[PDB]
C-alpha cells in the first residue's frame, strides 16, 4: 500500500514544470512551452 | 456624519484560549471518507486570545493589523461587531472597504472613504435601528460597491448571556477578500466556548485595496454615543499544517493542528488519530 | 483502449459574443497606480478583438492564453506605462509596475495590449503628468489600486511634503518625443483574469458511455452517470481517495455526476502453439 502511493504521489510532482499536469502543458501553454515541459513531465515519472 | 462618543474606554483584555477555531472549509472539493493534510492561513490551536467585552462606555475600535489575514469571534447579545474597515491608513488619504451589515443588507463599498477617527453604528439603544453609517460621509475614486439580499436583525440592547456565536475567516489574494461565516447558538457568561466549529464561504469581493490594517466597526447605543455589552476577539491567521478529518457527507469533524506539540506533529506524520505505541521518525532538527 | 463515442458540453446560461469597447476602443487612459477598471462578465468571449482593433500594436498575451476563460470576471483595466515598464506588468514579478503599481493574479492571465503612442501621449520634454509609483510603505497584493494623491512618509515617519528630505511617492515617467523606445508611452489594456467561458456551449448529457466532456471547471474524457455524493452548496465537485476527480455538479442542471475513466486493460493471447494449430484465443 506505501509502494503504490508513493507511485500515486510521485505524479503530483512538478520536476521543473510549471505545473505537474500535462494537460495543463498541453492546452493551456504555448505549444513551445509545452514540449519542453512535456519533456521534463516524462523523464521524471518515467524515472519514477 | 463623523461624531464622536462621550467617553471611550479600552475594554477588560481578559485572557482566552481558542481551543478548536478558525476551521473552514477551503475548497470547492467534495471529499468523504478520508483524511487530508494541507496548509492554510488557519487559526492556530490553542491561540491566546483576548476578551474584548465592550460595555457601555468601554468601546475598542482602533486601527489593528490585519497583515494577511484575521480571525474573528464574538459571542453575542446585543449584535455589536457588524462590520469591519480594511485597508492601509484608515483616513482619507487611501483606497478602503466598509463592509456593514446594516439591519437591512450588507453593504461593501471600495473606495477613498471620508473616515471618520471614530467607526461605529449610530444605532438609537431603546429600539435597535440605524440612523447613519457614521463611518463615512462620501467617498472617492470608488472600485467597487455591493448590496446583498435583504434580511432584517435586531440589534437593540439585550440582556442575560451570550446567545448567538459567529465566526470569520478574513483574507487578502488577487484582488478577493475571501469573508466565510462560521455561526453556532450558545448560552455564554463570559469570554468563549470550547468547541469545534467549522466556517464556509460566503463572500468573494474584488475589492483592490491595500488590506494591511483593519478596524472593527462596533455598534453605538445611545438614545454623545455609548454601546453596550459583546466580548469578541481577535486571533491571526497563520499559514500552518492541518489535518482535516471528513466523514460520510463531506463535513469537516475534526482537525489537528500539527505544530502545536510533538504528540500532533507526529499525528500529522502518521496520518491518523490513533498512535500506536512506539518510537517513530519525524522531521529532521 | 476504449475509444470515446460523445461530447459533453455543460455550462449555465449561454449568452454571445459581447462587444468589449472596454477592451480595445478606449481613448485616453490614465496612470497605473490609479488604472480605471473596466469589467467583463456574463460573456461568451474570445477578446479576439483585442487584435481588431485599429488602436493597438502589440497582441501579446501572458499568445494562445486568449482563450484561458472558463471563469470569473475579467477587468480590461486601462493605464499608460512606459516601455521600460511595459515590462514589469506581470502576476508577480515584482517591478516598479507590480510592486506599487499593477500587480496581477496567476490562476488564469489574459493579455496585455499596447500601443505606440509617441505622436500622442509623449513630448519633447517628457509628459511628466503621467506618473508611476517607485516607493511605498508596503507593497501590493495582486489586483490592487493605489488611489493616494497624498505627499509620503519614505519611512513611516511624520516626514510628508512640503517638509524637507520628504519624498513624493511619484517619478515622472519620461515619455521623450526624442528618445528611443523605452522612453515611449504605451496605453496598455491588460485583461486582469480572476463570470466568462470561451468553449461555452451546451450539448445534452450522454450518460453511461466513455465520452468527451468540458464542464465549467473540468474538462476529460470518461463515463457519465448520476451520483449520491452529499454535495455541500459551497462545492463545486469532488475527488476520490487518490487526487483524481471523480463527481462534479453540472454546470447547467446540477446534476450530481460520477466521472468513471474510461475502461482499458492488457491482452493475453492464448494458443497451443505452431505446431498444434494456427488459432489463438484472447484475454
Ligand atoms: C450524512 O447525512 C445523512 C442524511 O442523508 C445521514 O443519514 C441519516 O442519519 C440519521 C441518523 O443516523 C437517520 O435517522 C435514523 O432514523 C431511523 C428511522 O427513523 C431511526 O430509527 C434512527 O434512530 C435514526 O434516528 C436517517 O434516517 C439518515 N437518513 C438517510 C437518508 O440516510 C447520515 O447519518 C450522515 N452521516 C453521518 C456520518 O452522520
Ligand atoms: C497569554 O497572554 C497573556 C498576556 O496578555 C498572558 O498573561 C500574563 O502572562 C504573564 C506571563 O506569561 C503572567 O506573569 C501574567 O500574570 C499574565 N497576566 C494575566 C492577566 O493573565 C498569558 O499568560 C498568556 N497565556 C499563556 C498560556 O502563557
Ligand atoms: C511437432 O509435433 C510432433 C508431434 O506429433 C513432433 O513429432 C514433431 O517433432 C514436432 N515438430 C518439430 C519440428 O519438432
Amino acid at each position: 500500500a506505501q509502494a503504490l502511493n508513493t507511485l500515486v504521489k510521485q505524479l503530483s510532482s512538478n520536476f521543473g514544470a510549471i505545473s505537474s499536469v500535462l494537460n495543463d502543458i498541453l492546452s493551456r501553454l504555448d505549444p513551445p512551452e509545452a514540449e519542453v515541459q512535456i519533456d521534463r513531465l516524462i523523464t521524471g515519472r518515467l524515472q519514477s | 456624519r463623523c461624531t464622536t462618543f462621550d467617553d471611550v474606554q479600552a475594554p477588560n483584555y481578559t485572557q482566552h484560549t481558542s481551543s478548536m477555531r478558525g476551521v473552514y472549509y477551503p475548497d470547492e472539493i467534495f471529499r468523504s471518507d478520508t483524511l487530508y493534510l494541507t496548509q492554510d492561513l488557519f487559526l492556530p490551536f490553542y491561540s491566546n486570545v483576548t476578551g474584548f467585552h465592550t460595555i457601555n462606555h468601554t468601546f475598542g475600535n482602533p486601527v489593528i493589523p490585519f497583515k494577511d489575514g484575521i480571525y474573528f469571534a464574538a459571542t453575542e447579545k446585543s449584535n455589536v461587531v457588524r462590520g469591519w474597515v480594511f485597508g492601509s491608513t484608515m483616513n482619507n488619504k487611501s483606497q478602503s472597504v466598509i463592509i456593514i451589515n446594516n439591519s437591512t443588507n450588507v453593504v461593501i463599498r471600495a473606495c477613498n472613504f471620508e473616515l471618520c477617527d471614530n467607526p461605529f453604528f449610530a444605532v438609537s439603544k431603546p429600539m435597535g435601528t440605524q440612523t447613519h453609517t457614521m463611518i463615512f460621509d462620501n467617498a472617492f475614486n470608488c472600485t467597487f460597491e455591493y448590496i446583498s439580499d435583504a434580511f432584517s436583525l435586531d440589534v437593540s440592547e439585550k440582556s442575560g448571556n451570550f446567545k448567538h456565536l459567529r465566526e470569520f475567516v478574513f483574507k487578502n489574494k488577487d484582488g478577493f477578500l475571501y469573508v466565510y461565516k462560521g455561526y453556532q447558538p450558545i448560552d455564554v457568561v463570559r469570554d468563549l466556548p470550547s468547541g469545534f466549529n467549522t466556517l464556509k464561504p460566503i463572500f468573494k469581493l474584488p475589492l483592490g485595496i491595500n488590506i494591511t490594517n483593519f478596524r472593527a466597526i462596533l455598534t453605538a447605543f445611545s438614545p454623545i454615543w455609548g454601546t453596550s455589552a459583546a466580548a469578541y476577539f481577535v486571533g491571526y491567521l497563520k499559514p500552518t499544517t492541518f489535518m482535516l478529518k471528513y466523514d460520510e457527507n463531506g463535513t469537516i469533524t475534526d482537525a489537528v493542528d500539527c505544530s502545536q506539540n510533538p504528540l500532533a506533529e507526529l499525528k500529522c506524520s502518521v496520518k491518523s488519530f490513533e498512535i500506536d505505541k512506539g518510537i517513530y521518525q519525524t522531521s529532521n532538527f | 483502449r476504449v475509444v470515446p463515442s460523445g461530447d459533453v458540453v455543460r455550462f449555465p446560461n449561454i449568452t454571445n459574443l459581447c462587444p468589449f469597447g472596454e477592451v480595445f476602443n478606449a481613448t485616453k487612459f490614465p496612470s497605473v497606480y490609479a488604472w480605471e477598471r473596466k469589467k467583463i462578465s456574463n460573456c461568451v468571449a474570445d477578446y479576439s478583438v483585442l487584435y481588431n482593433s485599429t488602436f493597438f500594436s502589440t497582441f501579446k498575451c501572458y499568445a494562445t492564453k486568449l482563450n484561458d476563460l472558463c471563469f470569473s470576471n475579467v477587468y480590461a483595466d486601462s493605464f499608460v506605462v512606459k516601455g521600460d515598464d511595459v515590462r514589469q506588468i506581470a502576476p508577480g514579478q515584482t517591478g516598479v509596475i507590480a510592486d506599487y503599481n499593477y500587480k496581477l493574479p496567476d490562476d488564469f492571465m489574459g493579455c496585455v495590449l499596447a500601443w505606440n503612442t509617441r505622436n500622442i501621449d509623449a513630448t519633447s520634454t517628457g509628459n511628466y503628468n503621467y506618473k508611476y509609483r517607485y516607493l511605498r510603505h508596503g507593497k501590493l497584493r495582486p489586483f490592487e489600486r493605489d488611489i493616494s494623491n497624498v505627499p509620503f512618509s519614505p519611512d513611516g515617519k511624520p516626514c510628508t511634503p512640503p517638509a524637507l528630505n520628504c519624498y513624493w511617492p511619484l517619478n515622472d515617467y519620461g515619455f521623450y518625443t526624442t528618445t528611443g523606445i523605452g522612453y515611449q508611452p504605451y496605453r496598455v489594456v491588460v485583461l486582469s483574469f480572476e463570470t466568462v467561458c470561451g468553449p461555452k456551449l451546451s450539448t445534452d448529457l450522454i450518460k453511461n458511455q466513455c465520452v468527451n466532456f468540458n464542464f465549467n471547471g473540468l474538462t476529460g474524457t470518461g463515463v457519465l452517470t448520476p451520483s449520491s455524493k452529499r454535495f455541500q452548496p459551497f462545492q463545486q465537485f469532488g475527488r476520490d481517495v487518490s487526487d483524481f476527480t471523480d463527481s462534479v455538479r453540472d454546470p447547467k442542471t446540477s446534476e450530481i455526476l460520477d466521472i468513471s475513466p474510461c475502461a482499458f486493460g492488457g491482452v493475453s493471447v492464448i494458443t497451443p502453439g505452431t505446431n498444434a494449430s494456427s488459432e489463438v484465443a484472447v484475454l
